[PDB]
């Protein structure tokens, strides 16, 4: 099995699942009004938009979502040291 | 009994506190750097009245505290207490059915 | 206590808060701003001065079940070179952000005008903060 990674804890991943996950059109409406119509800081943290707390998440992390494929392999490597 | 309703704000900080001073208290120790009660006989400080209390005794012979057997003298009640342990047989024998009591741990 | 000395301080309290936002009443409280009326005055020009030489941003922060119930924060945005505590409701997703930028009807007695908004607004009422408003 490949590399998995834990979103139950990020901020932006628990609007996405909430909204393009649930189909929910309170949250859908909610979601599409945040979206700036053009982004003045792309350069800083995700963070600083969406401001909900009920999550422990450290400011040194971006929010970056995770990759679809982290092993380009599905067996082990041959190193044998 | 009253709820923790004051969150401390900080990046990685988890606390919650019952009223807003403590909740202040928390953040000019923890997140700030600073300290409310000087050493006068020493370098260190404290973060509360009852913790420089506690340091002053440890410069001075009178300690609070008095032993009710040897009579050596401690700072608080749990240093009295393990203290005083020593002077009762406090170790048992962990074996089975095995009735014996002992005073110094290496003789068990 | 000269404030002159502060304005760095309040700048990094500001930018070390969760997601860069503080509420300005919890600010005060915070660096013991509240003691006397006199450090209180001391403490609003502060965040105003932050705000117009564009160091911090006043933005509100909006209850998604309450209109009325409206949280005044600071936000950070660059380093230096109504008054509830609501520390709890910034616990919730409330995520209803915005960057800072009446009804009285003549000819119908107040009574029924009152009335007519308490009914509009359904089962879940109104607030005498949202009638006066
Ligand atoms: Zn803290
Ligand atoms: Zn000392
Ligand atoms: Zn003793
Ligand atoms: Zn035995």
């Amino acid at each position: 099995s490949d590399f998995q990674i834990k979103l139950d804890n990020v901020p932006s991943a628990r609007e996405f699942k909430s909204s393009f996950g649930s189909l929910e059109w309170n949250n859908f409406k909610s979601f599409v009004n945040s979206v700036p119509d053009n982004d003045s800081q792309p350069q800083e943290n995700i963070g600083n938009l969406i401001l909900d707390r009920s999550v422990k998440i450290p400011s040194t992390d971006f929010q970056l979502p995770p990759p679809p494929k982290l092993s380009m392999v599905g067996f082990p490597l041959l190193y044998k040291y | 009994n009253r709820p923790k309703t004051y969150f401390c704000d900080y990046d990685g900080c988890d606390k919650a506190f019952t009223r807003p001073s403590i909740l202040t208290e928390h953040q000019l120790s923890v997140h700030q750097g600073l300290r409310a009660f000087q050493c006068d006989k020493c370098a260190k400080s404290f973060v509360k009245k009852s913790h420089l209390e506690r340091h002053l005794y440890t410069h001075s012979d009178t300690k609070p505290f008095q032993c009710s057997y040897c009579g050596k003298g401690v700072t608080t009640r749990q240093q009295l207490k393990r203290h005083e342990v020593t002077h009762t047989k406090s170790f048992i024998c962990p074996e089975e059915g095995c009735n014996l009591r002992f005073y110094k741990h290496p003789q068990l | 206590i000269n404030i002159r000395d502060h304005l760095a301080t309040i700048v990094e309290v500001v930018k070390r808060s969760k997601n860069g936002i503080r509420q300005i009443i919890d600010l005060k409280r915070e660096l013991k701003f509240d003691k006397e009326k006199r450090l209180s005055k001391a403490f609003i020009a502060a965040i105003a001065w932050l705000d117009e030489k564009e160091y911090l941003k006043k933005v509100l922060v909006v209850s998604p079940k309450n209109p009325a119930i409206k949280i005044r924060c600071v936000k950070y945005v660059k380093d230096i070179p109504d008054n509830f505590n609501a520390t709890d409701l910034l616990q919730n997703q409330g995520l209803v952000m915005e960057e800072k930028e009446v009804l009285l009807n003549r000819f119908y007695p107040l009574q029924n005008q009152t009335y007519d908004i308490a009914d509009k607004s359904g089962l879940k009422g109104i607030s005498t903060m949202d009638v006066v408003n």
